[PDB]
């Protein structure tokens, strides 16, 4: 697997234009392959909450937006998934692994 | 555009 930290955000459903912080603070955000499932996953979990838990399909894409943004839309979470990183290094990482975890 | 500072 391969976890990380970021700040998470989720688009605003009305105008779908606008970000709204899904995190108080950074968070863990991990790649997880679900035995059960045989898929890959990313999840995100604070608290009781598990703010992220988007299923990898061959269709999804992830946006390297700006130097530390990234994002992706999660059509059966019914929104789209954008990440604050602490460096563009991190951002980097986040991506490669995307593409990595998509090909298999 | 991304929220900042990202």
């Amino acid at each position: 697997i391969f976890s990380t930290r970021a700040h998470v955000f989720q688009i605003d459903p009305n105008t779908k234009k606008n970000w709204v912080p899904t995190s108080k603070h950074a968070v863990t955000v991990s790649y997880f392959y679900d035995s059960t499932r045989n898929v890959y996953r990313i999840i995100s979990l604070d608290g009781s909450k598990a703010i992220i838990n988007s299923t990898i399909t061959p269709n999804m894409t992830f946006t390297k937006t700006s130097q530390k943004f990234g994002q992706w839309a999660d059509s059966r979470a019914n929104t789209v998934y954008g990440l604050g990183f602490s460096s563009e290094h991190h951002l980097s990482k986040f991506a490669e692994k995307f593409q990595e975890f998509k090909e298999a | 555009t991304p929220p900042s500072p990202f």
